């Protein structure tokens, strides 16, 4: 309801899926859309 | 003189989890007496209600 917020009550969370990848992770970076595409160079 | 036609295999075993093996036949499921199992590899002896 509240547009701010992470809630005050209790959820969790089951598992979804499970990859054999075997490689190294050490950053991530989201991928979100916009409207007037650029590339940078 | 006559051609053949050749196929290669080559198995190869890494750090990485191996994904690739082969089929893992099965047994039909005995209820109400003592038996061994096997359930997805969970071993023990008991009788299945």
């Amino acid at each position: 309801n509240l547009v701010r917020d992470l809630p005050q009550g209790f959820s969790a969370l089951e598992p979804l899926v499970d990859l054999p990848i075997g490689i190294n992770i050490t950053r991530f970076q989201t991928l979100l859309a916009l409207h007037r595409s650029y590339l940078t160079p | 003189y006559q051609p053949y036609r050749v196929v290669v295999l080559s198995f190869e075993l890494l750090h990485a989890p191996a994904t690739v093996c082969g089929p893992k036949k099965s047994t039909n499921l005995v209820k109400n007496k003592c038996v061994n199992f096997n359930f997805n590899g969970l071993t023990g002896t008991g009788v299945l209600t």
